[PDB]
């Protein structure tokens, strides 16, 4: 067993496969009566924005989902042969981190807002 | 290539963050009937066992010296020790006139040291007053213009708080713990000066046990290195920034007070008493601490050998003892059973090194109205306490300085500093972070989704 | 002063005082006005 975050300097072949345990390790449970208070507060905010944004997508309550948008806007540059096996989570958070403001407004326009349209027009008949 | 965006959650990335830590105590002594100044029926129970996980191929970046769980520690201690001196009694009515003359009997020489005041009190009875005598210190005492007059030297800045009867001083251990979605790196280098890089990166779950010890110019009961004697500075070149340094073994310290004490009660008010000295039976000796002359004089070796490295090969290290004001500063102060001692470290600090069962006792001073953390405006009145004290203790560390170089070569010397308590406790917080955990990430796959 | 117009406003009003000495007492004066005094039954 790994662990909380054990995967760290692991690849990403081998990585994607303990995303279980940093899921469930983002929720669990006058000086020291108001400090819990407000940290426990936040605690529960931060994790209930990730989960409006991951579902104002296409997807839900899925672990891995994978979507119809092009690599176009987030110049990696690179091919998938040396990202899944020469390179880290953390490594690549370095990379594209100028284009994931840009690639989180695609997935909500280009996809499952138009989408979604198609059909609801199409249950019609 | 037929390449589309792909979402995934739970990713394995890390960004810097600040946040609120809580505690987490040991039960072996939680359920003792037994109150302390830092508190323990608001901190939860401590897990059975740390959960500690190696981290390989990650290398991380620490900094000792811009750390913001030393600035939390420190407030919230701070706030602790402002929380303890409430609920009990305030030694307003003390302000009056007093009639001191010197205690004489046995005297060693301690010739000034000790008085005897008689002053005017009141009583249960709102319209009775009653005289009453007791013993003070001539630190606390202040002549205003054979039987002369004084006053307390705190009756002119502001009316302050008795240190509350039922309380202990003793520290204890207190882990910090960080809440869901922020986690603690710790780094496990051996020779790590606290800035820089370190190759063994561990998440590790909280810290490990940290006394709230207070100190000046000595690092008592800390925590000790694991290969040799290792100096951290912000800035070496720099002569304004103060010197850490660990040791690698720890020497033996002593200290006692010869004197057997006798506390008496008098009531001042409805539920409210006043503890002070009535006599003293036997004889009147000074405080004192000793050191052993040989494991000091070796350990004093160990850091001039592992101090030459960074300045020079040929120049001559010189000890000296502190330069100049309050005497807080310039003693090293530190708290013996209740009871707060000034020793002098002027025989510690006495040497000159070339590159080419003996004690040494140290005069000591106690004094019962004090004024810590570097505020004015509140005392702590600390009340006689019965018997003879004894402390056997550790000195894991010290707190150097340099003076301002001549000729930028050919001497340097070193004299004990202190004052600022943020010092004491970035010698133990330095090998931990404060990390935040951001889960979601996109990365090309070859996955279409089914339309 | 003057007071020419301004008619009797300001008061000087000698009392007693205590000090930080709880046994000793003090003897000062300050200048009331007269919107903050009211009497109670030269010097009065
Ligand atoms: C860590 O780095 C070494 C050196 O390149 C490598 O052999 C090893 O596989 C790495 N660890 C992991 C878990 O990949
Ligand atoms: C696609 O890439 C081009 C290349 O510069 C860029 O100009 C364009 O804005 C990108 N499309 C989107 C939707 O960002
Ligand atoms: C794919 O990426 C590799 C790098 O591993 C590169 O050598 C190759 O030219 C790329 N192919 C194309 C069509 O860009
Ligand atoms: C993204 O923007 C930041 C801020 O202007 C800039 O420093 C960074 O270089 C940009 N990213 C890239 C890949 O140039
Ligand atoms: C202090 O003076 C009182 C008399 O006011 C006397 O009874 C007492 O013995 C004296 N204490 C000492 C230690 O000399
Ligand atoms: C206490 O008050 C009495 C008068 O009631 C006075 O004679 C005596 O000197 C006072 N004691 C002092 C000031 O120590
Ligand atoms: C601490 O060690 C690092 C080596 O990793 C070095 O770069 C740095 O200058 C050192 N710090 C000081 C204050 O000498
Ligand atoms: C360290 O001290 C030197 C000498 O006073 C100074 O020039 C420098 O700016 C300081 N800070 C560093 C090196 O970060
Ligand atoms: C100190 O005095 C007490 C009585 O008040 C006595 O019981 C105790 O033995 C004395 N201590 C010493 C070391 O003589
Ligand atoms: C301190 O006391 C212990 C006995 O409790 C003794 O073994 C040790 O040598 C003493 N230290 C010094 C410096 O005398
Ligand atoms: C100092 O000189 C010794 C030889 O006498 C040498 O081993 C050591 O590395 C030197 N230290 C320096 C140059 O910092
Ligand atoms: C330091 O030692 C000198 C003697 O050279 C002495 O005059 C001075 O008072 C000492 N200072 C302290 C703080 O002990
Ligand atoms: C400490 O000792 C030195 C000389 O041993 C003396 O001058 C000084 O007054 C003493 N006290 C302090 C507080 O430095
Ligand atoms: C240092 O030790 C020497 C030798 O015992 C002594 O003469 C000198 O006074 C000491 N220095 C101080 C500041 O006491
Ligand atoms: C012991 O201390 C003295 C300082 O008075 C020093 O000169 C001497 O070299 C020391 N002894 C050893 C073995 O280092
Ligand atoms: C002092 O250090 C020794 C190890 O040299 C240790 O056994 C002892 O418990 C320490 N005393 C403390 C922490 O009070
Ligand atoms: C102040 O008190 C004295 C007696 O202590 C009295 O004679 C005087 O009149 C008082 N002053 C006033 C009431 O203004």
């Amino acid at each position: 067993f790994l662990g909380f975050l054990g995967a760290a300097g692991s690849t990403m072949g081998a990585a994607s496969m303990t995303l279980t345990v940093q899921a469930r390790n983002l929720l669990s449970g006058t000086v020291w009566g108001i400090k819990q208070l407000q940290a426990r507060v936040l605690a529960v905010e931060r994790y209930l924005r990730d989960q409006q944004l991951l579902g104002i997508w296409g997807c839900s309550g899925k672990l891995i989902c994978c979507t119809n948008v092009p690599w176009n806007s987030s110049w990696s540059n690179r091919n998938l042969s040396e990202i899944w096996d020469n390179m880290t989570w953390l490594q690549w958070d370095k990379e594209i981190s100028n284009y994931t403001q840009i690639i989180y407004g695609l997935l909500e326009e280009s996809q499952n807002q138009q989408e979604k349209n198609e059909q609801d027009l199409l249950a019609l008949d | 290539e037929n390449l589309w965006v792909t979402v995934y959650y739970g990713v394995p990335v890390w960004k810097d963050a600040e946040t609120t830590l809580f505690c987490a105590s040991d039960a072996k002594a939680y359920e003792t009937e037994k109150h302390n100044v830092w508190a323990t029926h608001a901190c939860v129970p401590t897990d059975p066992n740390p959960q500690e996980i190696h981290l390989e191929n990650v290398t991380e970046e620490f900094n000792m010296w811009k750390n913001n769980m030393v600035e939390q520690m420190h407030t919230d201690i701070i706030s602790l020790w402002d929380q303890s001196l409430k609920p009990c009694v305030k030694l307003t009515p003390l302000c009056v006139t007093l009639q001191c003359t010197n205690v004489t009997n046995n005297i060693t020489d301690m010739r000034g040291e000790l008085k005897n005041c008689s002053f005017n009190m009141t009583t249960e009875l709102r319209d009775k007053k009653q005289k009453v005598y007791s013993l003070f210190y001539r630190l606390d005492v202040v002549q205003i213009n054979s039987n002369k007059e004084y006053r307390l030297i705190n009756c002119n800045t502001s009316a302050c708080t008795q240190a509350c009867p039922k309380v202990s001083f003793e520290p204890i251990p207190i882990h910090y713990c960080a809440p869901a979605g922020f986690a603690i790196l710790k780094c496990k280098d051996k020779k790590f000066n606290g800035t820089g890089p370190c190759p063994s990166v561990s998440t590790v779950q909280c810290t490990h046990g940290i006394k709230p010890v207070v100190s000046t110019q000595l690092l008592l009961n800390g925590s000790l290195a694991e290969e040799e004697v290792m100096i951290r500075s912000e800035n070496i070149t720099n002569n304004a920034k103060n010197i850490l340094v660990q040791f690698n073994t720890p020497v033996q310290i002593n200290c006692t007070r010869p004197n057997n004490n006798t506390r008496k009660s008098i009531r001042i008010g409805p539920g409210q008493a006043f503890y002070a000295t009535g006599d003293i039976i036997g004889d009147i000796r000074q405080a004192h601490c000793n050191v052993s002359k040989a494991t000091w004089n070796e350990t004093l070796g160990k850091v001039v050998k592992q101090l030459r490295k960074h300045f020079g090969n040929n120049t001559i290290i010189r000890f000296a003892n502190s330069s100049g004001g309050d005497l807080e500063v310039t003693t090293h102060s530190f708290n013996c059973g209740g009871e707060f001692f000034y020793c002098n470290t002027s025989g510690l600090f006495n040497s000159t090194w070339i590159s080419n069962n003996d004690s040494i006792t140290l005069p000591c001073r106690i004094k019962q109205i004090i004024n810590m953390w570097q505020r004015i405006g509140q005392c702590m009145y600390a009340p006689p306490i019965q018997g003879v004290i004894r402390c056997v203790s550790n000195i894991t560390g010290l707190i150097l300085t340099r003076d301002g170089g001549s000729t930028n070569s050919t001497t340097e010397t070193f004299r004990p500093g202190g004052g600022d308590m943020r010092d004491n406790w970035r010698s133990e917080l330095y090998k931990y972070k404060v990390v935040k955990i951001e889960p979601l990430g996109v990365a090309p796959t070859r996955c279409k989704r089914r339309v | 002063n003057i007071t020419d117009d301004m008619r009797g406003e300001l008061k000087n009003c000698s009392f007693n005082m205590t000090t930080e000495l709880r046994d000793k007492k003090q003897k000062v004066y300050s200048l009331f006005y007269r919107l903050d005094v009211v009497q109670i039954n030269s010097n009065k």
